[PDB]
């Protein structure tokens, strides 16, 4: 609800304005997927 | 299968009795030493499972046997001063049953820093949430529960796995002059691994884990029957090292063979492009099986395209 | 175990446990050096223990849950005709020698207030029956503590972080700690001196060093000093030999010149944050002091040996 | 990167810096595999700096002025090493501890004859991750005393790096501004660059922190 005006690179307190459907659907259609990055997308990193 | 081990649960060891039980003696009044489980399986390995339903002075009792391997008991002015060679194969419980995800690695387990620093290496069970996980793993519980006493297609039977025992402990192999530059170079990585954030973090590896990684690398060539150590062997266990805390396996062994190939061309030509096959010489000297030309032909021109894009 | 140059220093003085005289005129005042080791578990905290007790002539090692009130000094009867036949623990059996006590910190607290009898007056006055006997014990308390809970934290006191009574810290002498840490500067010789001893004492090459006199694959290991160590036959004839022949004796040389020093920091430590110097680092100077002189056999005491005792303690 | 404007302006800026073996003459036309072995080195420095038009001509001319002791860094986080007066370069360090613990939990840097709990010694709380606490002015009368050698007197050039450092953009403000019964400030930049200073004037910082325990 307030954008401080003194805050840095450390205090945001921010959200998102997406949601959890939209963005597993949208990884297939995108161009040049690496394999590395893919896994951890779908995962719910079980690794470290 | 091996005879020399023993199975027991929380509740059903207390403080004493695997270790070496003392009372009086009733038809001879006078304390005695009875000996306990860990002392009967020697030279072999002790099984427990469900570390959560247990006190606490059953824990202290048995530091003694996962670093110096040995019991020493001196209750009453009764001296008994033994040894034991038995591993420890624990088996850990979360607190809550299964790993959260919200709370950190180290507030799911019971097990404190001394408990874990006398013990040598920790796996974690790798748990999947995807569709292919319980698909496959269906199929072989119903080949096993429909075809009783035919699902099993193993290549040695048992006869055969015990009898390779005895011939470990025969011929002790040695350390090469070549490998002291090699677990040098190799332990300054995993101290920065250990510090994550500045100094210390979740695992500590000191001088009680490096003493294990070598003896692992010692075992590693003596069911190969090899005399001197090689550093082929060593980084065999190098990689259980980095999942110990956790078809794309395929992929890892990929990229780790290629970085250790374009580090020592003094020269350079064309091999982008138009020769493409340039990049297969190095790796066919270690090939040597049959379905590696065929059907792994078609696949080396998907893994190249990681960089093109 | 390369490193922690430090602690082997207080591991050979506490060997000798000085020579428990009679300073008093009426009172018994014990001399005897006690050691107390607690460092980060991942060090290695036993193997230190565990090269003392074979190289010495009598030594035993005990744990913690083995062993509690009973099985200590003394304990009833013989229930077969009507007999009474008092016992004895583990401490008395060790006279005269080096005792070692593991897990010291996770022993019960009904038997920590009640081993600090032992440690005083090394003798034991055992009324039972209403007969009355008294012996001679003489013990060094050798044991290895270990943090609360998980690993040890620098930012908090000794004497808080460890689960252990006030009335039994103030009851030893050497208190030298470490804390190991990720140091990039210092991580090369240990990961050196590991592969070196691992071949060294490997029972296949024996046959060419032990077995087979007169040759060896590896020689002695580089150093913090340049000194070359000593094998096995040279520690054994030492302590039967220094310890009972010479008698350094009690002198007056410039022991008053520690008299107006220790005022120094009476007054400055209360000054920023520390609690000051008890009347304890007083009274062990005179230890130290002859467990060096009978290194180089010396028959009374040189300024040399008080001086490299005061930064042992400090 | 993504935009085909910034490509636009940065491939004529490595045109200087990669035409050097072609005017010299040692690389003749039609010769892209031997042209990446000479200009890997010189790319290792460059393309960390992404989306700054502030890399040019001016970054390595810096270093051209530094023939006596090149210790300071200046162009390439030129932050790390500035220029602190003596009585001013431990107020940072000073107020980074007082905006990220408790007005309670204190006594022990100070007093160490109280009597600790230990509470745990959880981890992943809010703390030291949530922002700079704000604290008045009382707990910098008690700090500065301790981290300084000797003793320090308080006169009028000691209080005037508290209201200096505002313009310089190292202390935000509990937003309006206060009145004069000691006002609340807050924090600003982290330990990016504080471990670069103590260890030019003998200090320790990562052992005075209250998160790592």
């Amino acid at each position: 609800e307030r954008t401080s005006g003194n805050s840095q690179r450390e205090y945001q307190l921010m959200k998102l304005l997406l949601d959890n459907t939209q963005i597993m659907n949208a990884l297939q259609k995108y161009p040049n997927c690496p394999t590395d990055v893919r896994q951890w997308a779908t995962s719910s990193l079980s690794w470290l | 299968f091996s005879p020399r081990a023993v199975y027991t649960s929380g509740k059903a060891s207390s403080a004493a009795g695997l270790t070496a039980a003392v009372v009086r003696d009733e038809e001879s009044h006078e304390f005695v030493i009875e000996a306990g489980a860990l002392m009967l399986a020697d030279n072999g390995v002790c099984c427990i499972d469900e570390f959560d339903k247990m006190d606490v002075r059953d824990q202290v009792a048995i530091h003694e046997a996962m670093e110096q391997q040995t019991i020493s008991i001196t209750k009453a002015g009764v001296k008994a001063t033994l040894n034991a060679r038995t591993s420890i194969l624990a088996a850990a419980n979360p607190i809550s049953g299964h790993y959260d995800r919200s709370k950190s690695l180290k507030q799911n387990i019971n097990l404190s820093a001394p408990i874990m620093s006398r013990f040598d290496l920790f796996f974690i069970l790798v748990d999947e949430c995807n569709e292919v996980t319980d698909y496959a793993i269906a199929r072989r519980i119903v080949d096993l529960h429909s075809r009783i006493e035919e699902s099993i297609d193993r290549v040695y039977s048992l006869d055969d796995i015990r009898r390779y025992l005895l011939f470990a402990r025969q011929f002790k192999p040695k350390i090469s002059k070549e490998s002291e530059d090699f677990i040098v170079e190799q332990y300054k990585h995993l101290r920065q691994r250990d510090g994550s954030g500045v100094t210390k973090s979740s695992w500590r590896i000191t001088v009680r884990q490096l003493e294990s990684m070598i003896r692992l690398s010692e075992a590693m060539a003596r069911m190969h029957c090899c005399d001197e150590v090689q550093p082929k062997h060593v980084k065999e266990a190098f990689r259980l090292l980095n999942k110990s805390i956790i078809y794309c396996r395929i992929s890892n062994l990929i990229v780790l063979h290629l970085r250790k190939v374009e580090e020592e061309e003094d020269e350079s030509a064309l091999k982008r492009s138009e020769l493409v096959n340039w990049y297969l010489k190095e790796i066919e000297s270690e090939i040597d099986s049959e379905e590696e030309l065929i059907n792994k032909k078609r696949i080396i021109e998907k893994v190249i395209h990681r960089l093109t894009h | 175990i390369y490193g922690h140059e430090d602690i082997k220093r207080g591991l050979a003085l506490a060997l000798f446990g000085g020579e428990p005289k009679n300073p008093g005129g009426k009172h018994k005042v014990r001399g005897d050096i006690n050691v107390l080791l607690c460092g980060d578990p991942g060090t290695a905290k036993s193997q230190f223990l565990k090269y003392i007790e074979k190289v010495s002539s009598r030594a035993i090692f005990t744990t913690g849950q083995g062993a509690s009130a009973v099985g200590l000094t003394a304990y009833q009867r013989h229930p077969v005709s009507r007999e009474w036949t008092l016992e004895a623990g583990a401490l008395v059996l060790a006279d005269r020698g080096v005792c070692l006590i593991d897990e010291f910190d996770k022993m019960n607290d009904q038997d920590r207030t009640s081993i600090h009898e032992a440690m005083e007056q090394q003798s034991i006055s055992i009324s039972k029956a209403g007969i009355v006997t008294s012996l001679q014990a003489r013990c060094t308390v050798i044991a290895a503590a270990n943090p609360i809970g998980g690993r040890y934290d620098p930012s908090l006191t000794f004497s808080e972080n460890v689960d252990l009574t006030e009335p039994i810290i103030s009851r030893f002498d050497i208190l030298c700690v470490v804390r190991d840490t990720v140091d990039p500067v210092q991580d090369e010789m240990l990961a050196r001196f590991v592969v070196g001893s691992h071949v060294r004492h490997h029972p296949s090459n024996k046959e060419e060093e032990g077995l087979a006199n007169g040759s060896a694959a590896e020689p002695a290991m580089p150093n913090t000093y340049g000194v070359e160590p000593l094998p096995q036959e040279v520690l054994k004839k030492y302590i039967i030999y220094a310890k009972e022949r010479v008698h350094p004796k009690l002198n007056q040389m410039d022991q008053d010149k520690v008299a107006k020093m220790y005022s120094d920091l009476r007054k400055e430590s209360m000054a920023t944050g520390s609690i000051p110097i008890t009347v304890r680092h007083i009274e062990s100077m005179i230890r130290m002091a002859e467990a060096h002189a009978r290194i180089h056999l010396r028959d009374y005491v040189i300024e040399d040996d008080v001086n490299m005792a005061i930064r042992v303690m400090l | 990167c993504r935009d085909l404007k910034e490509l636009r302006h940065l491939a004529v800026l490595n045109f200087p810096k990669y035409c050097e073996p072609v005017v010299k003459g040692e690389a003749s036309e039609r010769d892209t595999r031997k042209l990446w072995r000479n200009i890997e080195p010189h790319l290792k420095k460059a393309m960390q700096t992404v989306y700054l038009r502030e890399i040019s001509s001016s970054q390595w001319e810096k270093l051209q002025k530094d023939d006596t002791d090149p210790g300071q860094l200046k162009g390439l986080s030129a932050h790390t090493h500035v220029e602190l007066p003596y009585y001013s370069k431990f107020i940072l360090i000073a107020a980074y501890l007082a905006s990220y613990n408790p007005a309670r939990t204190d006594k022990r840097f100070f007093l160490k004859h109280h009597g600790k709990i230990k509470k745990t010694n959880h981890e992943k709380t809010s703390n030291h991750l949530l922002g700079p606490k704000p604290f008045p002015l009382d707990r910098l009368l008690a700090i500065l005393y301790s981290i300084v050698d000797s003793r320090v007197a308080p006169t009028a050039n000691i209080f005037s790096q508290i209201t200096s450092l505002v313009t310089l953009q190292l202390l935000t403000l509990v937003g309006h501004d206060d009145q004069l019964d000691g006002p609340k400030y807050k924090c600003t930049v982290s330990l990016d660059f504080i471990r670069a200073i103590a260890r030019t004037v003998n200090f320790d910082i990562i052992k005075y922190l209250y998160d790592f325990l």
